[PDB]
RNA sequence: UGCCUGGCGGCCGUAGCGCGGUGGUCCCACCUGACCCCAUGCCGAACUCAGAAGUGAAACGCCGUAGCGCCGAUGGUAGUGUGGGGUCUCCCCAUGCGAGAGUAGGGAACUGCCAGGCAU
RNA sequence: GCUCAACGGAUAAAAGGUACUCCGGGGAUAACAGGCUGAUACCGCCCAAGAGUUCAUAUCGACGGCGGUGUUUGGCACCUC
RNA sequence: CCUCCUAAAGAGUAACGGAGGAGCACGAAGGUUGGCUAAUCCUGGUCGGACAUCAGGAGGUUAGUGCAAUGGCAUAAGCCA
RNA sequence: GUGAAGAGGGAAACAACCCAGACCGCCAGCUAAGGUCCCAAAGUCAUGGUUAAGUGGGAAACGAUGUGGGAAGGCCCAGAC
């Protein structure tokens, strides 16, 4: 039920394809895109995978 | 005969240990005995100077942690591969 | 050792039966007594057991270690298996040469009704 | 010392890779007759409902799910097919 | 090309901490001088270490 | 129910080896003898048959033993996925995974079914 | 029934010269020069056995070690066919 | 064409990279049933020894696998009938 | 991963390096890498250290009372160096 906001803060150019797929799964589309998602262990795992290029407003 | 002031480690692992060894301390363990092991955070320079004596590895050390004194033996020592520094000390409750 | 050699001999047919899933009529022959068991395919449950060591079988026997005692014990084990409805088993000679007392037990069981 | 010298090599031979190894891993669900592992010699053994071909290829003999287990006194590795 | 080369000399890869030479039965200062003389012939930085119980 | 023994397993060294001891009413083993059934590329050794005098000697079972084998943490170390950095053929930092060896220590297995024996 | 072994086997059946040469192409690929690199080469320096009547270091300097230059022989094939 | 490595713990993966083999053999060296377990060393023993056959022990598969190497193999895939 | 087939900002210049993916227009704002003395937009910013070599702004073994920090140790007002 709890919802976090995820803001992409770095480019996806030159990232690993798995990182790009994680960005797509989160739904982030471009730098400075902020999306709202639910707070699940799976979502936390995605954020941990791409933690270097996204910021989380919990 | 030698007293070693020790403090309780808060975080364990590779990162925390390397942080200690940079900050001029080094991890150590007190195992043996009938109770659970205790991880401690020794002062590297003092312990190196005090272990310079050859009787460090023979007499029963005393360790002061939280005022509680523990009578120990120096069981095993890990040294830096190419430096006069210590990386880890195994103490046995005795 | 003799029993070590016997176990080594038996193990192949025992494993074949154990993977096939056959109910197993395992024999065990000693110089004095001859034992027979019928065991479930899992190997940890003894369905029936007839032996010359027990009074009900022994008291009708002169000597417990010969072909006639073997025939008596085979007859007994086969009839008890038929009363438990075991019907169809497979023979585990346990390394013993299928001959003499073991063969006599086998024929006694076959004529009594166990199918193998 | 002008151009070069010379000298042949005696090697430079090899054979087509055979594509051995485990085909269906533990937990998978196979159809009857599915090859579970191609191997040289019984590195893996045939457990329940698993048959061993001439080239020691293990194939499932019954529909179900693969299951590896260490079994026996020699701690060998047996592939079994749980009934599914 | 045209294959590999021929074996010419044998080496022993050295990693930090490896105790190359050991010596016994001599005074410590003479050991230091001998080890200095030896290290002068090697392409790797060295140091003088002593025996310890553990 | 207790304990001993035999069989079939479970499991596959905390379960194996060594060393010391102990068991024969029952079981087991050794044992006695070969028209025989059956047998040895010779030999009743083994396999087999007919038995039971004797002994637990060997084997086996059990018990006790740490001399080994075996298992074995906590901690540290090595390595390493992702992101950075350095005087970059090697390293370091953040974070995640984290051994091998070794140390303390444990350790002389445990357990199911059936049958027989003894004390009930 | 093919050592069709150049082994997916151009024919059943086939070797050479060209400085007398010719055409299409290539710096996809060589010789000359340039380039990168520096094994080699050349020049330095470190340790110092020893030689030097005694004395390692006036002058040499073994066994080894560390660099510089781009001065030869090279390596590569980046420019130019 | 076969085997190991490179090959980066699924498969696959190049070099004029590092090592070796094949162009078969067998009517039994195949099937099945029954049975058996090796190398080596030590001790004792006629010719007879370091190495022949015999007996005992230690050992533990350090053997064998018709031929390369790998993976296997004690329930034997090894050895007899 | 990038270039090929990706412009733009940075690395002085510098396909392939760092940042970042150009639909068009604007004499609007916030930033990434990288920077803020002048060329040349932005700190002659604040705090505490270090360097005296133009190091910064090429290079090793090795050498040295350069300087800064640290933990010891030796001899000392029977007055030590
Ligand atoms: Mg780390
Ligand atoms: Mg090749
Ligand atoms: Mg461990
Ligand atoms: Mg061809
Ligand atoms: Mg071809
Ligand atoms: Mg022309
Ligand atoms: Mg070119
Ligand atoms: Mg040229
Ligand atoms: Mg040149
Ligand atoms: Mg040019
Ligand atoms: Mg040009
Ligand atoms: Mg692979
Ligand atoms: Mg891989
Ligand atoms: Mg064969
Ligand atoms: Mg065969
Ligand atoms: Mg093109
Ligand atoms: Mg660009
Ligand atoms: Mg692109
Ligand atoms: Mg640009
Ligand atoms: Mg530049
Ligand atoms: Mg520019
Ligand atoms: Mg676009
Ligand atoms: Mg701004
Ligand atoms: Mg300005």
């Amino acid at each position: 039920a709890k919802t976090i906001k995820i803001t992409q803060t770095r480019s996806a150019i030159g990232r690993l394809p798995k990182h790009k797929a994680t960005l797509l799964g989160l739904g982030l589309r471009r730098i400075g895109h902020t999306v709202e998602r639910e707070d699940t262990p799976a979502i936390r795992g995605m954020i941990n995978a791409v933690s270097f290029m996204v910021k989380v407003e919990e | 005969m030698f007293t070693i002031n020790a403090e309780v480690r808060k975080e364990q692992g590779k990162g925390a240990s390397r942080r200690l060894r940079a900050a001029n301390k080094f991890p150590a363990i007190i195992y043996g005995g009938k109770e659970a092991p205790l991880a401690i955070e020794l002062d590297h320079d003092k312990v190196m100077n005090m272990q310079a004596k050859a009787e460090f590895y023979s007499e029963v050390l005393t360790i002061v942690v939280d005022g509680k004194e523990i009578k120990v033996k120096a069981q095993d020592v890990q040294r830096h591969p190419y430096k006069p520094k210590l990386q880890h000390i195994d103490f046995v409750r005795a | 050792d003799k029993k070590s050699a016997r176990i080594r001999r038996a193990t192949r047919a025992r494993r074949k039966l154990q993977e096939l899933g056959a109910t197993r009529l395992v024999v065990h022959r000693t110089p004095r007594h001859i034992y027979a068991q019928v065991i479930a395919p899992n190997g940890s449950e003894v369905l029936v057991a007839a032996s010359t060591v027990e009074k009900a079988i022994a008291e009708q026997l002169k000597y417990t270690g010969n072909k006639d005692a073997a025939a008596a014990v085979g007859k007994a084990v086969a009839e008890r298996a038929l009363e438990k409805g075991i019907k169809d088993v497979s023979f585990d000679r346990s390394g013993f040469q299928y001959h003499g007392r073991v063969q006599a037990l086998a024929d006694a069981a076959r004529e009594a009704g166990l199918q193998f | 010392a002008h151009k070069k010298a010379g000298g042949s090599t005696r090697n430079g031979r090899d054979s087509e890779a055979k594509r051995l190894g485990v085909k269906r891993f533990g937990g998978e669900s196979v159809l009857a007759g599915s090859i579970i592992v191609r191997q040289r010699g019984t590195k893996f053994h045939a457990g329940a409902n698993v048959g061993c071909g001439r080239d020691h290829t293990l194939f499932a003999k019954a529909d179900g799910k693969v299951k590896f287990e260490v079994k026996g006194p020699k701690n060998r590795k047996f592939i079994s097919i749980e009934a599914e | 090309g045209k294959g590999k080369g021929n074996v010419e000399y044998w080496v022993a890869l050295i990693q930090p901490g490896k105790v190359l030479y050991e010596m016994d039965g001599v005074p410590e200062e003479l050991a230091r001088e001998a080890f200095k003389l030896a290290a002068a012939k090697l392409p790797i930085k060295t140091t003088f270490v002593t025996k310890t119980v553990m």
